RNA sequence: GACCCUGUUGAGCUUGACUCUAGUUUGACAUUGUGAAAAGACAUAGGAGGUGUAGAAUAGGUGGGAGCUUCGGCGCCAGUGAAAUACCACUACUCCUAUUGUUUUUUUACUUAUUCAAUUGAAGACAUUGUCAGGUGGGGAGUUCCUUUAGUCCCUCGAAAUUUGAGGCUAGAGGAGAAAAGUUACCACA
């Protein structure tokens, strides 16, 4: 890729697509990724995660699956947690768990949480392509959670097209260019192959 | 609701939870409570006249002459005869000893309906398992050309050779050979048939096992086979032939990998055939998108056969045309 | 009498070796062309779609995205669904049309091939022919690994929205030669 097509077309982002939509939703752009001629129905089928220090959608429906010395710190930071008995409630419904996944679009786990998740609404929530991350030993809710968000999901599909939404435009231009620089790089590097395996790179915004 | 239509229809008919699943999925709800009742219930029974030593009308009066109460099924059929009470056996009566009838099914008659048999020509069947179909094509081509018979099992094949003998057939060879090898030890055929090992959801009144013991690792493996079955019928058959030669695909399941995947998958992979109209009288047309997934729309083509419409076993018929 | 045995005869059952090959057979490629008529396939350029179920519904699909907004219709939401409709952004199949072509067949003839009489006429692009890639081979010439089970879930080929199937590899156990041989709570005879 050129930095200095980078730099055109985000200067042609912001402001001239400003200009021209005067976008009334949430401004954010996408990136899609066309690829030529690498079969999904083969082997070496990727998928990785873009550690990406810079949360592009501050709007982050977050929620946590917390054990104890946890409730105090979720309370005090505005984050809901639920306890066993909770979870019992949400496993009689199956009805109401898949509605809030639709709400809530990240699941956080604790360790003896997720060991006990696989029983029975394991393998039903499993169905949506909703993996809970992992808590660690460290026990610091802040800041470990904007380290576990914005951490894109490079999954391959059976479509030959596969797009990913970063990037706002209240941030600035040098901060998401590193951000579309760091994708890209790693997205060539979880394929098969090097620049050559990517066909078309289409950084136009959503409106 | 469906999950208490699931456990209530799982409980009182005995399926598994599975494949009551799969099967209440492809029917709206009133239709699949009378598809239910059906496939339990146990089909009539029906013969098939031999061309070749008897006919229709004659054979009819000698049946009612030994007692036996028949009546001529439908207008499909020339050679089809329902029968509804006998005193004397079936199979001891002289006319079959001699040959002048079978015993059969109704899903036994259209694939060879479906085909389109002649004169001397080179024809085939994968599997001849009860060997009804073969006897049905010989009685078409009037004792003429060459049938390969091919059961991977030697003890049908004791039954077969059993039935072709006694039908006067003369011009059919047996062998003990898994058909996927099958164009490799031959290939270059005019009308090649195909019964593939099924999941046998289409009959559960001769087969009831298939109530419980048929699950997700067995609904896999089985509708690959019948890809490499059926990929083979392609690579065996002749591009040009001086009687244009077709195959024909017939299942003995109602299910959706086994039917209308297999054929999706094959028109795919070999572009050189095409699929036109079966020539059978009835049926249904297959669907053409089921789970979220596109099939070709010479799938509409295809006629389905369902236990409640017609008291007929659960099939698919759908037949091919080779290009180069 | 039952019952046991011996010999002959039936019913079997298990065998009856390996490598090239006669024979025989499948596919592919050539002599084997020249016209007409059609048909089909792909090469591009246009036009239009779509009702398994449920959902109010003729839902391709896919990226996002929650009024983009002319009426606040459409929205949002709610359902209903595997997938949900607003908004823009992308590209698939099918059926037609066109010429912006490459072709492949079938039919109809003719002989410009090919085969007989002859030693110029008919058949006629049919055969026929040869070469590769195979199948079989109780025949001819010489010659003296598979079976049962598990694992590497490692490699290869398949299939599947992520897990399978088939081959490869490894390890626990077995081994005078188409003229005829061993066996049965079996049959008929002596």
């Amino acid at each position: 890729i050129t930095v200095a097509g980078v730099r055109q077309n985000v200067a042609e982002l912001l402001d001239y697509s400003n200009n021209v939509k005067k976008r009334n939703f949430l401004e954010t752009v996408e990136l899609q990724i066309g690829l030529k001629n690498y079969d999904p129905q083969r082997d070496k089928r990727f998928s990785g995660t873009v550690k990406l220090p810079t949360v592009p959608r501050p709007n982050m429906s977050i929620c946590i699956l917390g054990d104890q010395h946890d409730i105090d710190r979720a309370k005090h930071g505005g984050i809901d947690a639920m306890s066993a008995d909770d979870l019992k409630k949400l496993n009689k419904n199956k009805k109401l768990i898949k509605k809030l996944a639709r709400k809530y679009d990240a699941f956080i786990a604790s360790e003896s949480l997720i060991k006990q998740i696989p029983r029975l609404l394991g393998p039903g929530l499993s169905k949506a392509g909703k993996f809970p991350t992992p808590v660690s030993h460290s026990d610091d809710l802040s800041a470990k959670v904007n380290e576990v968000k914005s951490t894109v999901k490079f999954q391959l599909k059976k479509v030959l097209c596969m797009g990913v939404a970063v990037g706002n435009v209240g941030m600035t231009q040098e901060q998401l260019v590193a951000n579309i620089m760091l994708a890209i790089n790693y997205l060539v590097s979880l394929l098969k192959k090097g620049w050559q395996n990517v066909g078309s790179l289409t950084i136009k915004a959503t409106m | 609701y469906t999950n208490q239509l699931l456990k209530d229809i799982c409980a009182y008919y005995g399926y598994n939870e599975y494949l009551a699943e799969k099967l209440l999925n492809l029917f709206p709800p009133r239709e699949a409570f009378a598809f239910f009742e059906a496939n339990e219930t146990p089909r009539p029974v029906v013969i098939r006249t031999n061309t070749l030593r008897t006919h229709r009308r004659d054979l009819a009066q000698a049946l009612i002459n030994r007692g036996v109460t028949l009546e001529p099924v439908g207008k499909w059929s020339k050679v089809g005869l329902q029968v509804f009470d006998s005193k004397v056996p079936l199979g001891a009566t002289p006319e079959y000893l001699a040959g002048h009838y079978i015993l059969q099914a109704a899903s036994s008659f259209l694939p060879v309906m479906a085909l389109c048999p002649q004169e001397n020509e080179r024809c085939l069947d994968m599997a001849a398992a009860p060997g009804g179909k073969t006897t049905h094509m010989a009685a078409l081509m009037k004792n003429t050309g060459v049938i390969f018979a091919n059961d991977p099992s030697k003890s049908r094949a004791k039954g077969l050779i059993g039935n072709i003998h006694r039908l006067g057939v003369r011009n059919t060879i047996v062998c003990n050979y898994d058909a996927r090898e099958f164009p490799r030890v031959i290939g270059g055929f005019d009308r090649v048939l195909l019964d593939a090992p099924c999941s046998g959801t289409g009959v559960i009144c001769k087969d009831p096992s298939v109530k419980t013991n048929r699950d997700a690792k067995d609904f896999m493996q089985l509708p690959h086979t019948q890809k490499q079955l059926l990929l083979a019928a392609i690579d065996s058959c002749n591009h040009a032939s001086k009687t244009g030669g077709y195959i024909v695909y017939s299942t003995c399941s109602v299910c959706v990998e086994e039917n209308e995947e297999v054929v999706n998958y094959a028109l795919s992979r070999r572009p050189n055939v095409k699929l036109v109209e079966t020539g059978l009288p009835f049926g249904k047309e297959g669907f053409t998108s089921y789970m979220g997934k596109t099939f070709h729309p010479s799938l509409k083509l295809t006629r389905r056969f369902y236990p409640h419409l017609y008291n007929v076993d659960g099939f698919f018929v759908a037949k091919f045309k080779k290009i180069g």
